[PDB]
């Protein structure tokens, strides 16, 4: 009669118990950012000033016709104070000032390639750009007459991709490093206790 | 070869090659976890089931009663997440049956990657043998003719060279199929000189 | 600048500027609402 | 007797569906959006172009020492073909 | 003739279950007063 | 907010009231 009414009050605890556990663990989707344009948001990069990765963008942040707005944004986000509590003087600086601050450190790829590799802790990660910025070259004087069959065993060993290999050969390419489930084990335990207060009470009741 | 005729000079683009004419459910509720869980699922039960000889085992039951909520809050989430998954060339390279413009370099040249070990990324030796249906001699391309001749119809692929495909595509009053992320840098187009 | 003054070799390869950035259980429901609050419900059934 | 037990049982899964169904779409959910720098996320802002902020803000566009990052935006948001398209040449 | 007596509950529950449901949500996605108006008190 | 309670609402009284023709007439009969 009256046993159901009080009963009818532990009804909305659990109906909040139920609605908090239902909540949050939906809105956990603290980094979701891999590339340039996704980074944009996340602050500051850390560079060197007034350097060839720098000046070239700098090159690029003065040409405002076209719509690309990754870079002259980016570019304006570290020209503040000119340039200044921006940067830093080598890489060699930028090394634990991007592992100890807010700067994503920006240079070649190939030097981050090697940089990746020496983190003993390897507590470093790098993400992809595939990009048509610049290409590399070796300089050779006027009248030096080497130049195309040098450019001969280059785009030979190129086009057999020999090149890279070797790139592959002293800089390895595959990693050094690397490139629910609680509450249903925890019934087992709780389950092999109650098996075991019923064999304890077995033998208990045996004796009686 | 074009250079142990005649001078070269820099470059200034890329290249690539295909085929272009044109172009709610269950799943969501696996999103988190799928397709072993739920075999997980049905073991724990049984075993209580031959547990049986009294209120005692029904805390494990009544856990239930929190357990099947935690299922009861795993899904829904997936909507914000966002038919196929055209996503990448390798996203391609498990579709089988691909072809291209054959007698030609890009004919050559992964088929040349397809002969080191050291090279395969896991992308090429499968992309040779994507084409490598009807012997090559029913696969391939040869003109943006024979790519408006050749179907989209099948389990194929949208790539060329970017200034084709956007003069393709503007051609076209679809803008039907996405293209692919990809960077080559082996060859391309320069300016040749004279020795 | 340079170009003007010596010749140069042809491209091996293109230059791309690279980023690098520093590298299901019940503790998903257990960090948000506290394991002492989570015991506070065992008491009002007694 | 057997038919009955996995019908049922699968009815509760399907209406727990449901239920996800049920609740889902109104949580995305007249405009969310107040002001620029958001309203610069927006499709299709022009504006009367040959002003006089349509020369200050570019002149801010090229003020990287005092900035907000809006009107920089909001200035090549419209400076297309040096600011010629999507321009209005009177009220 | 008492399969829709005995039946309501549940199907009236949908209402309350989806309303709170609802309305779970967005409560997590001089902070409140801003006017002068909002200071008069 | 409010625009899915009066459909509740009338659809129970409607059901209701179908519930109630059928069963004095029944009586009736």
């Amino acid at each position: 009669a009256m046993r159901i009414v009080m009963g009818s009050w532990w009804l909305f605890t659990l109906i909040v118990c139920s609605s908090y556990t239902a909540n949050l663990a939906a809105f956990l989707t603290p980094v979701r950012t891999f590339q340039d344009l996704s980074k944009q948001l996340e602050m500051s990069y850390g560079t060197v000033r007034d350097s060839a990765v720098y000046e070239y963008f700098r090159a690029k942040g003065t040409n405002p016709l076209e719509q690309d707005s990754t870079f002259a944004e980016l570019w304006r986000t570290i020209s503040k104070n000119g340039g200044a509590d921006n940067c830093v003087s080598n890489p060699s600086e930028g090394i634990r000032k991007a592992k100890k601050g807010n700067y994503a450190f920006l240079w070649d790829v190939a030097v981050v390639e090697y940089a990746a590799l020496t983190d003993d802790d390897c507590s470093v990660t790098v993400i992809g750009n595939s990009i048509s910025s610049k290409g590399y070259g070796i300089a050779l004087q006027h009248g030096s007459p080497y130049r195309d069959l040098f450019s001969q065993r280059i785009l030979e060993l190129q086009d057999t991709g020999d090149l890279d290999v070797l790139k592959q050969k002293w800089w390895p390419h595959t990693g050094r490093c690397d490139l629910s489930f609680a509450g249903v084990f925890c019934i087992l335990a709780i389950g092999l206790l109650l098996a075991c207060l019923v064999a304890a009470l077995e033998l208990w009741w045996n004796s009686n | 070869e074009r250079e142990s005729v005649v001078d070269f000079s820099k470059r200034y683009m890329d290249y690539s090659v295909g085929i272009l004419i044109k172009k709610i459910s269950i799943f969501s509720l696996f999103a988190p976890f799928d397709f072993a869980v739920w075999a997980c699922i049905a073991a724990a039960i049984p075993v209580v089931g031959v547990l049986i000889f009294a209120m005692r085992i029904v805390m494990g039951s009544w856990w239930l009663f929190t357990l099947i909520v935690c299922s009861s809050y795993t899904a829904n989430l997936a909507a914000f997440l966002t038919p196929v998954r055209t996503f990448q060339d390798l996203s391609k390279q498990l579709e089988m049956s691909y072809g291209t413009v054959r007698d030609s370099a890009v004919y050559e040249y992964f088929r040349a990657k397809g002969t080191n070990p050291l090279e395969q990324d896991s992308t090429f030796a499968e992309l040779w043998r994507t084409i490598s249906k009807n012997g090559g001699a029913d696969n391939c391309v040869s003109n943006p003719s024979e790519g408006i001749r050749k179907a989209k119809k099948g389990n194929y692929a949208f790539l060329w060279d970017v200034a084709v495909v956007e003069y393709a595509a503007l051609t076209d009053d679809d803008c039907s199929v996405t293209v692919i992320g990809n960077s080559i840098s082996s060859k391309g187009y320069g300016i040749a000189l004279q020795h």
